[PDB]
RNA sequence: UUGACCUCAAAUCAGGUAGGAAUACCCGCUGAACUUAAGCAUAUCAAUAAGCGGAGGAAAAGAAACCAACCGGGAUUGCCUUAGUAACGGCGAGUGAAGCGGCAAAAGCUCAAAUUUGAAAUCUGGCGUCUUCGACGUCCGAGUUGUAAUUUGAAGAAGGCAACUUUGUAGCUGGUCCUUGUCUAUGUUCCUUGGAACAGGACGUCAUAGAGGGUGAGAAUCCCGUGUGGCGAGGAUCCCAGUUAUUUGUAAAGUGCUUUCGACGAGUCGAGUUGUUUGGGAAUGCAGCUCUAAGUGGGUGGUAAAUUCCAUCUAAAGCUAAAUAUUGGCGAGAGACCGAUAGCGAACAAGUACAGUGAUGGAAAGAUGAAAAGAACUUUGAAAAGAGAGUGAAAAAGUACGUGAAAUUGUUGAAAGGGAAGGGCAUUUGAUCAGACAUGGGCCAGCAUCAGUUUUA
RNA sequence: AGGAUUGCGACUUUUGUCAAGGAUGCUGGCGUAAUGGUUAAAUGCCGCCCGUCUUGAAACACGGACCAAGGAGUCUAACGUCUAUGCGAGUGUUUGGGUGUAAAACCCGUACGCGUAAUGAAAGUGAACGUAGGUGAGGGCCCGCAAGGGUGCAUCAUCGACCGAUCCUGAUGUCUUCGGAUGGAUUUGAGUAAGAGCAUAGCUGUUGGGACCCGAAAGAUGGUGAACUAUGCCUGAAUA
RNA sequence: GAAAGACUAAUCGAACCAUCUAGUAGCUGGUUCCUGCCGAAGUUUCCCUCAGGAUAGCAGAAGCUCGUAUCAGUUUUAUG
RNA sequence: GAAGCCUAGGCUGUAAAGCUGGGUAGAACGGCCUCUAGUGCAGAUCUUGGUGGUAGUAGCAAAUAUUCAAAUGAGAACUUUGAAGACUGAAGUGGGGAAAGGUUCCACGUCAACAGCAGUUGGACGUGGGUUAGUCGAUCCUAAGAGAUGGGGAAGCUCC
RNA sequence: GAAACCACAGCCAAGGGAACGGGCUUGGCAGAAUCAGCGGGGAAAGAAGACCCUGUUGAGCUUGACUCUAGUUUGACAUU
RNA sequence: AAACUUUCAACAACGGAUCUCUUGGUUCUCGCAUCGAUGAAGAACGCAGCGAAUUGCGAUAUGUAUUGUGAAUUGCAGAUUUUCGUGAAUCAUCAAAUCUUUGAACGCACAUUGCGCCCUCUGGUAUUCCAGGGGGCAUGCCUGUUUGAGCGUCAUU
């Protein structure tokens, strides 16, 4: 620490996390890019969104990969498809994973997702 | 209530003293506020000093008449003696005091030297165009200090004349006690009764 | 706070009704009306001798007494017995009163500073301040005191040409100017002898700050303190030659058991 | 008969303005007692709480009718000293300032009382036009029972003589000061433990970044940040810098000499008397009532008078930043502080549920797991539930949920019990338990000769 | 008991020996639940229920059905004796300024407090006849083979000297009423006589504060109630 | 108040609600861990003093100057 | 496998206490040198919370009174229908209102708690439905009273 | 399906003792578990005695106790 | 001999201490000055697809417009396709509007959703009666404007 406008305090740090607004949770729930994609765009991480394509690198689910269904900002999570529990009655339920573990593989693009890469200082689309 | 062999104290704590207590926790933090205030003022003003130039003055009473001290303002007689008006002097960084008087030739000279030393060393920029800046000196007291006048001759002659300093004080003190009645005793006997003769 | 226990309005029932006396809450219709208050033994009562702001926090100390202790701490920097007893892996180092060249003063980055400590005779002392790092036992865990770790070496210097910026991010290393230099850094935990790393200009300046016989001081009306005894070695004096040659012989240390 | 002036009215006349809220701090009025004196009445608590009126980010105070007796200081405010001192007090208990000295911060000024009298020179509103926090022109009104210019005691004015050194009003860009948005390093390589590496071991990388937080267990290197520095946007604008229009001027200011004058606040000052207050003592200030001035005059000089001198200021009208305060409000930092009977009354739908006619009074209540994966299906039962099964690392985690102590209860096992049990010293029996005979294949006694202390023939 | 030897002795022709400054020698059984340890019951003797006020409690004196957590000499402003630390006729940085890795650490100095002089109500005056004086005791050192002599700090007793107040005395001089020389006195001081204090910290004790914890009958300020009940007024109703 | 010190929201020889207020008490009750060493007093004088304080006495702690001293809750001879 | 908790296991210290085996449980905590305090409980008719003996005991007795079958339901001394006995006896256990309550009225579902026995019933619980005015009331007038304005008090809250 | 109460409990005589023991001392004695009654004991429960004295603690009422006071009345000065 | 009574241990009850945790408190420091007749603080009654409370808002009612970010919200529904966009959202932001009935509270009253008066447009045949839509009517004080009152008083017929 050096500047006087930052609080090295455990109570204030956790309060900012748990009671964050919906827009601010977009920046927190991020995920790193793969070693293949890191050579293309030259960016280490981005905010994770709805229609993606992702690989689980840690935990019990690691090895599998699938498509992202919805970014659950309320619970700090991201529901990925094909990562489910089949209950005793024969009903599928999605399992939640924190996106810091998850790794992005084939980025979804719009106008602003291209311009986001240009802003950070990255080549290509 | 009392009784061993202790000194009789005087503690004035029978009012609601706890409601009106102050603890100076701010001492350390309040120092930085003043250093910040002195710095930020110099940035606004820029090439001028923070202090006004003050004169040399002698102190009152028997206890402090043997020492000199920085006064308030330069008087109207001394400002005239150097060669300038009182209204002009206020904008050059020279303090003026309309109520202080002069009854001493020694203090009169000292402060005329102080003004001539000030006027020579300072520079003045015109209102119109060019302004060749020359940094800022903050304290006027640093460049123009106060020195104690020397009335000393270290080695000196020993001129005795059998007068006795102790005997001089006893005679001089006796005159102050008795001049009242000695005037009135002379106003009788020699005057009034004998002026009638 | 104040006004903590005083907020409720309550007075005692007194004698007649078989309970204690001691102030009880007025008669509403809750599960509270009837309960006690105010007294230190009561639930939601007053604290006995409640803490106030105007207690004595800081302590005044004499100016000469600080400079006596600070001077003795700089004597403790040398002498290898006190340094090893007060932690510090100083087995490798060639001698102590360790001085380094003034090229150290113009270091820029950490990569330069870390390589310097290896070549001089340290880094094992910095590695100690790395394995060390563990959690607290008390309640500093949730009061912004979440980890401990031990102290490293000190780097003393005269002039600044980027020395503080380089050694800032090193785990255990602290820095200090010679002109300042207090008791806290030299003898932390009230134990003498920290492993100091002096520079050439810093080491040469010490005669100009404190003083010697012919050299003055610079501090206003200060000279170094003289000791009661000249030389600490008493065993040399008792044996010596002049003292021992005078007196009668010993009585074989330990005596017999008599009248058994 | 008609038109003015002076006082007083009316209107849903044109246009404005005042109330309540909050109250930590600030300016006044009003005003207690418990208590202390070992009783109690003056005193003390206290010029304090409650009650009433009025302000602002600060308020109040402030340019001497001052402090002094020195070789004199020089508006106010605060801090350190003065000092627990000089004085006050059933001289008991107790109370109690200020001058000088060292610092923080320093800034000074405006009316009335004179004739513009060769030109009410001044100002509100109406109507019109412009570059609209305003400016220009025009028409009624205000006002000579006094609105401008000119002067304020430090002076100053009216004349004469004499040299002249100075000047001014808009917007545009940039910096500066605020509110902000975005960008800027380095491993998720191998092996053991596990439900899960954020653990342990081996090998690296970045560091002006090893603060803090998040993620299935102690993460600089997984994520947000942190550090270092860039790059925008939107306000404030005179504080500075640099420019461009202008266009002020024969008008405004300053200074040397000499002559004549030199306006200064009234039911006030001051005196007596009553009540109150102060450290202020033949009376410190304030208020009511009666008496009531002056022109070298009046005030003060901490003992009442009369008499004579000296030193000091100029009252009875007014404005003003800074250093100083702040348990309230809006926004940021920290802690050798508490850790759910603590800390605010309140970590939860708390001034909530509930009580009183009413003023008011006023609680309890935090924690399944990493993830509800919150127990499908069989079988007994009218059902609640039970036995199985199934989920999970664990159901000795089942939403009467982390850990689950004691009082207190049920079952099984062992022991004893003729008006209570429960203890201490010493054995016996029953139960149960530590402790160096392992290398090649200590525990318990008996007799003999001695030493120390005794006893008995 | 003790744990190399040392001493006093005895018996010895001698070497040596010994009951002489605290036990060695020889033998057997078992080597583990046998000896010991805790725990429960039985038997012998002994044992009233704690806490408290009191001359005196098992008490027919008071509090205590049982368990868990909470629960009572604290902090401050002036201080006294003793103790440690630093400097020492001085001592005290921290109101304030300078700096800074920022409530820290480090540096700076005018003042000012206490101390270095007292005594008087005040006006005021203001501490060496002599080696800073004698007498009695005094540790230590010096001279001596000793007996004894010399030198004697601290301190204790004791008679003197000096400064202030008090009461007399009253010289040369002199604004003729000021001035106070010198000499004295059963008086008198929290005085002088080769200076000791100042600052920080600690236990104990003191006084004000809520003042180790709980406990009154009261007093004062400002507010809310006549739906019960007391009484009058206005308007209605009820009584074989 | 046709009078009992009656009634005045279960409250009356002076209602209830908050605040000053942690009102004051010479009077009652309580006052939290071990071993080790020393070890009292209820008496004298004064007090709107007699259930309470001051003052001496008894007790502990810290010690200082010295090292067989001119001492003893005692006896004897002489003498009041 | 840290803390905590349980243990007729063991070892040390005169003691305050400490160390350690077995079980339970699932995230932090110790020794030695110093600093510092809201630092040790059996008592206070102590404070708050929980649980005993007493005890399956005291008791659930005033308003004259119940009985027989049938139905529904797992279950009927107590619910619904029938039959028989009874009482209040029109100053009433009848029919309507005032104050006061506020959905308790009414239908369909349904019994974990409440109705000091029980419960299929309920003023309970869950989900809905329901109050229609020119003429009935309020509104309008005045009563004992209350209360602005013009005025005069009071430092003022406000008083007459 | 409760409450009061409860140190621990519940057999007597005499002794001594804080002068009238259910527990100490000396004798008498002494047999599981229990149900109706009853009022001899438990100095049985109820309430920090109201009678009495003490406190340098209060309040209600009375009066030629001590010191005050609203109201009223007399005089002076102002309104004049 | 059992039951019963008392002490201990294992398992099971009762109850929520102990231990570890913490989006809350408490103290200290630093910065800034902003309520209201243009209708405040407070109060009532309403509003969500399914809400009782809390959190937001006022018949434009868990909000509308304006700007920024760039795809959600999520207990269950349901869309809208807006998803290379003049755009998802209980997001952030906030400078234009709406703002029921009240309250200093203002036409007179107010244990009443009581009772009036003026201007203006539209209906029923209407300057006068009935209803509907819109705009207005408090008190003290100041500056001016227009009507006035008094032998208070001046000049002119």
């Amino acid at each position: 620490k050096q500047s006087l406008d930052v609080s090295s305090d455990r109570r204030k740090a956790r309060k900012a996390y748990f009671t964050a607004p919906s827009s601010e949770r977009r920046v927190l729930l991020s995920a790193p890019l793969s070693k293949e994609l890191r050579e293309q765009y030259n960016i280490k991480a981005l905010p994770i969104r709805k229609e993606d394509e992702v690989l689980v690198v840690r935990g019990s689910k690691k090895g599998q990969e699938g498509k992202v269904s919805s970014v659950y900002r309320l619970k700090f999570a991201v529901q990925v498809d094909k990562l489910t529990k089949e209950k005793s009655n024969g009903a599928s339920v999605p399992t939640n994973i924190h996106p810091s573990k998850v790794v992005i593989t084939k980025l979804h693009l719009d106008k602003d997702r291209k311009a986001l890469i240009q802003r950070k200082g990255g080549k290509l689309e | 209530a009392i009784s061993k062999n202790l000194p009789i104290l005087k503690n004035h704590f029978r009012k609601h003293w706890q409601e009106r207590v102050k603890v100076h926790f701010d001492q350390a933090g309040k120092k930085v506020s003043r250093r910040h205030a002195r710095a930020s003022k110099a940035a606004k003003i820029a090439p001028r000093p923070l202090d006004l130039l003050r004169p040399v003055v002698r102190a009152p009473t028997v206890k402090y008449n043997r020492k000199v001290r920085a006064g308030r303002g330069f008087t109207l007689a001394e400002i005239k003696a150097a060669g300038l008006t009182p209204a002009y002097a206020r904008t050059i960084g020279i303090a003026v005091d309309h109520r202080r008087q002069n009854r001493n030739q020694e203090i009169l000279d000292l402060n005329i030297q102080r003004l001539k030393e000030y006027q020579s060393k300072i520079i003045v920029f015109p209102r119109k165009g060019k302004a060749p800046e020359a940094e800022q000196t903050l304290s006027a007291a640093a460049s123009f200090p106060i020195v104690q006048p020397v009335t000393d001759s270290e080695t000196r002659a020993v001129e005795d004349n059998g007068e006795s300093a102790y005997r001089t004080l006893r005679l001089a003190r006796s005159d102050k006690r008795y001049k009242g009645i000695r005037e009135k005793r002379a106003k009788d006997k020699a005057e009034a009764e004998a002026e009638k003769k | 706070s104040e006004k903590a226990g005083h907020q409720t309005s309550a007075e005692s029932w007194g004698t007649g009704r078989a309970v204690a006396r001691i102030p009880r809450v007025g008669g509403g219709g809750t599960h509270r009306s009837g309960q006690a208050a105010f007294g230190n033994m009561c639930r939601g009562g007053r604290m006995f001798a409640p803490t106030k702001t105007w207690r004595k926090w800081n302590v005044k100390v004499n100016q000469n007494e600080k400079r006596y202790a600070t001077a003795s701490a700089i004597a403790a920097s040398a002498v290898p017995s006190l340094v090893l007893a007060r932690g510090h892996r100083v087995e490798k180092v060639p001698s102590i009163p360790l001085v380094v060249s003034d090229d150290l003063q113009s270091i820029q980055k950490t990569k330069e500073a870390v390589a310097a400590l290896k070549a001089v005779g340290a880094h094992s002392d910095v590695i100690k301040v790395v394995k060390s790092k563990k959690l607290r036992a008390g309640k500093g865990k949730y009061r912004n005191r979440r980890f401990t770790q031990r102290r490293g070496p000190l780097v003393v210097y005269s002039e600044d040409n980027g020395v503080v910026k380089a050694f800032r991010n090193v785990p255990g290393v602290e820095t200090a100017n010679v002109a300042s230099l207090g008791l806290l850094q030299l003898a932390p935990g009230a134990h003498l002898g920290r492993f100091v790393i002096w520079t050439q200009s810093a080491f040469s300046k010490l005669d100009q700050i404190w003083g010697s016989e012919t050299v003055a001081s610079v501090k206003a009306g200060y000279a170094l303190p003289s000791n009661i005894i000249s030389t600490s070695d008493v065993t040399r004096i008792i044996n010596s030659t002049e003292i021992q040659s005078v007196l009668r012989a010993a009585g074989q240390a330990t005596q017999k058991r008599t009248h058994v």
